[PDB]
């Protein structure tokens, strides 16, 4: 997974 | 070799900006850049052949990192890169890195398009902080990306930049809707795998998809009531599990945009609808 | 000095062992030390006046971290460190700290009681590894406490190695029940206020509490189903809050000894019963 | 709180 | 022993607060302690029999490191601590550092008065966390000065605290006028001799004095155009060469003082009135 | 690949130095090397065939880091490298930067010219302890330079190394005259913007120029009276502000040769004369 | 560009193991990768494509570092990596690295052979983690060699990896005969010079040859009683100098294969029979 | 307190050294100081008082770490600290260190004499940079000893520094006869025992005794042919094996006394003589 | 010399 | 600027 | 010398 | 063992 934001 | 020629079709557009490098767009004095080469500024370039005019940062995009300057054409022609296009790259395709660190030459590196993202471009071309905010061209001298300072190095598509030139030549606030949350993608073989160790943080409600691994600081999700540890399973009504995917249909919706958000907080079954703010 | 009377008096007592220090306890050749002196061992024991004992670890308490050695008395009699009592130590007391490093003198430190857990004694008087193993005596020079390298150091207390003297003198394993839980003092006013954080961990079921933070790998809390998180409210029927008060009532309890848990996990009500086993 | 064990 | 009456005197008005400790001053309530444990707060206060009030800042003089707490005297009477005078200080006379880390208990750590500064006091007594903003007593058991954690420890003097405890209590500013400079002092034979130094930043002209070492950002030194590099020769008509008397009649002069100041910035004759403003 | 023939022509004669690299110059067994692979030695050099020569260093310039070694021929031809010219290089031509670290084959990396300094050429070719004192090579195989270790090379131009052939063949120092000032650039939008600095060092007289920073212990410039921050203005009537500029007129100036400086001291006019000396 | 021809070639046959890479073999699922990328597993394999198989490991050379895992075959067919030849191999031949770190892209380097040990490959190729396991290729695409992350980077050579190709496909256990001693080329003009130093170790006995530095724990030269410091002079009468050449002769003798040594250990004459065991 | 009354009977000798601290001997000006403290020299003192005479160093021992500076007595009397005796020193007595940090105060720190090597004393008085070249006192205040700053402190025994008073007053140069050997004591059970671990340096030619560990550059030893790994048995017919031992005898000898050494290397029997040398 | 301020 | 020398 | 083994 | 020298 990546997230980020 | 030819490498020299494309040098010498567009190293005379790159400039030293005052650290860090540029290139000159259009005979306007419109020029390219790093946003974190703009130490937020409002600046001086120096063309390769020693001219120095005084530049003004009209635009900036943080989270693209890029950044328009403008310089006031006089005497001489402004000398421009010719704009390629990074929507027909392919892995393997020369790649050359040109800055300007001084102001009175190119520093040149060579190397391949080492993986494409469309999304971000690596190369094995020697990117360092000399020729940072400088174009990166194909064998035939065209730019088809911005060099990204941080052995593999990073380059910012053209095309890309193509998309936001006006707006950062204009007003320089580019819409980057989100919500605030980091997430990661969740298996079932990994969630009751998780639920099997007794010091995992929180039981995951099996399943697969995106778990929220954290809430940030005043941010929509924060606003909306999203906790560390949600497991959010359908948007409206589309299952995800994919942390690329959900950073899409965020951005398909606008800025204040209202999405509604159906996630389980363990056992309990929630639906939040989150106001998409403008990443800052 | 007043020092100077105590070294005199049970200074010859103290020996080198191999690193560390010891003392002797009687004519027959009894020696404290500390566990971590004798690194498992199975030793050798200089004293004061230059001779050369062969001793031998008859027991070892790791958790405890004391041991007790054995030599052969032969020729001159063994001097002897005098016993006193840890029980009415008061805080302010002289501490003498006692060691022999080399195995043909004394080396000496001065200092107070500085605080007292009967539990563990901490002392202002230089404690290193020369005097490790070796006494901590009052200003009358007798033995209240054994010095324990890692400005405070620390020592055992001396009726606590009374206590487990004859134990390891014999076969060498000291009761120590336990079921292998991290537990942490929770409050109400740190149980919704942990709740009211987005990026905690897990709710805490509000209440004020033991909140196990962490199972031990191989542990009967592990075998026994407990989790990260869980709450342990009632043991059998006593409200519990405190962290120290359950390290006791586990030690009241014998070794295998069944222990039923009240716990909440989250919403759920779980009542679990662990196995006591030994601390190693 | 303490722990241990 | 003799510091277990000293101990059992104030001991039992050395408190814990939330980290740090402080000591009680009067029934009141009134309670002494640092600065730096007083994290600009507003604090929890437990008592050595347990009992926890709860406190707050009613003042904080966080140049001379200490504050004044206050709680509410309820159920049984606050223990006090006995006020000594630090005027009469001998160095060498005994000094017994008590805290209070945990709340239950007191850590009790015993040397000598080291130095004397009235202005500060070192002592070889152990210093750390655990009995910061804790008091130091002389052998009688009387406060002469307030533990200051940063082998020496630092304590404050304890009739300079009496100086500001009432406007501690009250409205919390203490006079400390100041005027922003880092002076140094400086010898002919130093500066003649830094002058035949050919890499020295600046030539001193000559003389001795204090050399301004360094202009402070917004301080009353800065607007009244004083540079690094010059040299104060006389206040109003009164020689200087002491870093440490400058650092006084300042003082002597009120809040928003005007002070004439003769100096020479290298060649030239310079006179400049600088107003002394509150250091914070 | 074309790079094989470039190695097949100049890598026979390229040897190990014993570390470092080298090549043969001419059939006579003159090998050119870095001054750094030769710590002073006056060595032992091993051909791509095995072939163990003894050699001996000639001579050596420190300040160029450039050395020549002299083998004895005897048996089969000292196989030889061809000289191409640095006058001629383009940026962005391959560059080959061939090494013998082991002394029985080719480590061979390859890349562009990054930039040109004639002064120094810079690549991304990899440049490490294992090639250095090694030749760089164009496209042909014909030497354009010399490596030297220190992602960018460095490599002397080898029209640089021509020069000083003969001398370092033959009786080893090279002219290189100097006065030992180190000087910056100063602007007077940097200057009076210095001088608004309260805490900057020395206020500068305004101007454009070389700020004298440093001055060397030992150095001519020392000997003249040169102080720190000194301005110089004119040499003896042509006015500068480009310290790469001071460092040429002086090398146009023989050893030994007496040049006057005008110069500024804050607000005194100074004119001092400086004897060129070797840099050593 | 030609390396998009090579990539396009093999790239599609460059898979993810589960960190590190691989290529397909052949049709079978036949998979080549390095041993340190099979952390012992017993795997999970990405195709370019997308496509996700459960690969095991069938065999290991940890000495070598190269592992085979097996996938099965379904729908539609694995795509496969062209094998080419090492031992043609030339010193400037271009050099490609595929990787697929992520599991549906190639990230793809480019360079050049820098040096050839057959034994084992160097080249100026970006070499790292993301690509390791993966193939190197030739400037036509097909493989010469296996990636090993550890500016330069390391290749196993492909032919030999298709000696050992089957062994790992069955039983995997290749033979690695060794005798345990880390040996050092001693010349007399160091021994001789060794002797003259009054703090080296041994006195060496004059001579040139394998000077054991160190006997490995566990090993057969242990058991022969061979020592530190020993001088082996000839095998069975085969006089011996190089560590080199003795890493041969004991691999020419099979595994099990009792060797005799003749080496004197300072002044006296030793003749022991070491019996090869396998490298573990 | 008892050390406010030895303070003030030898704190007023106690003076700045310029950094150190050192102390008045008598009225004619002597003081006692480190060796360290004098840099070499040749310096400045600066009394309890605040008067400033100026010193000259008329000897060093580097060796025992002993310094006597000479001032010249004018104005007021010099106080003078009066000399104990270090011989009947015990261990636990009180030591109290006393410095002059800054030239105006003492700095005072109480302990006991930990240890008694008459060769050196360590106590648990706090010795630091501020306190060095001062005195260590009794309870009574007349100085045992000299502080020597590198939790226990070293100092010099006084008996020590009164020997090689006159010397140091007078032509600054101690007999200290050396040969130049560090040697370390062995045992048959260390020595057989070496000699089965494969890995050891040399074989110990069993025995007990002093194995030569290092032969030191430009000594005796190294002059005499002494090498690394000898074994010296009898120095002219007296058996030894301790260190400790050996560094006596070379000082009984006077300098440039020849004494011979029965020691074997390995096998050989070896007799050499070795010229005691002044150590330096 | 101290400064302070 | 540069210096050197 | 190499080693190894 | 000491050594020193
Ligand atoms: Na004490
Ligand atoms: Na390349
Ligand atoms: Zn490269
Ligand atoms: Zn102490």
């Amino acid at each position: 997974x990546x997230x980020x934001w | 070799s030819f490498v020299a020629a494309a040098v010498s079709r567009s190293g005379p557009a790159v400039v030293r900006i005052d650290q860090g490098s540029g290139f000159i767009i259009d005979n306007s004095g419109i020029i390219l850049t790093n946003a974190h080469v703009v130490d937020g500024a409002s600046v001086v370039v120096t063309l390769r052949d020693g001219r120095t005019f005084d530049g003004q940062v009209r635009g900036t995009d943080e989270v693209t990192d890029l950044a328009v300057v403008k310089i006031e054409p006089q005497g001489s022609a402004l000398p421009v890169a010719p704009l390629g296009t990074s929507s027909n790259l392919q892995v393997g395709d020369w790649a050359i890195a040109v800055g300007n660190p001084v102001g009175l030459d190119n520093t040149v590196t060579l190397g391949i398009i080492s993986t494409l993202g469309v999304e971000f471009i690596q190369t094995d071309a020697a990117i360092n902080p000399g020729n940072s905010g400088g174009p990166l061209l194909n064998a035939r001298g065209e730019v088809i990306g911005i060099n990204t300072a941080i052995g593999i190095g990073f380059a910012i598509p053209i095309d890309q930049a193509k998309a936001i030139q006006n707006t950062l030549a204009a007003g320089g606030t580019v819409p980057h809707p989100y919500i605030g949350v980091q997430m990661m993608n969740i298996t079932v073989d990994q969630a009751q795998q998780n639920n099997r160790n007794p010091n995992s943080p929180f039981i995951i409600p099996e399943v697969d998809g995106i778990l929220v691994m954290r809430v940030l600081p005043g941010t929509p999700a924060e606003r909306a009531g999203i906790r560390r540890g949600d497991v959010i399973v359908a948007v409206d009504g589309t299952p995800i599990s994919d942390g690329a995917r959900l950073q899409r249909i965020v951005e398909q919706a606008g800025l204040n945009k209202a999405l509604k958000l159906d996630l389980l907080r363990g056992d309990r079954r929630l639906s939040l609808t989150v106001q998409t703010a403008q990443l800052r």
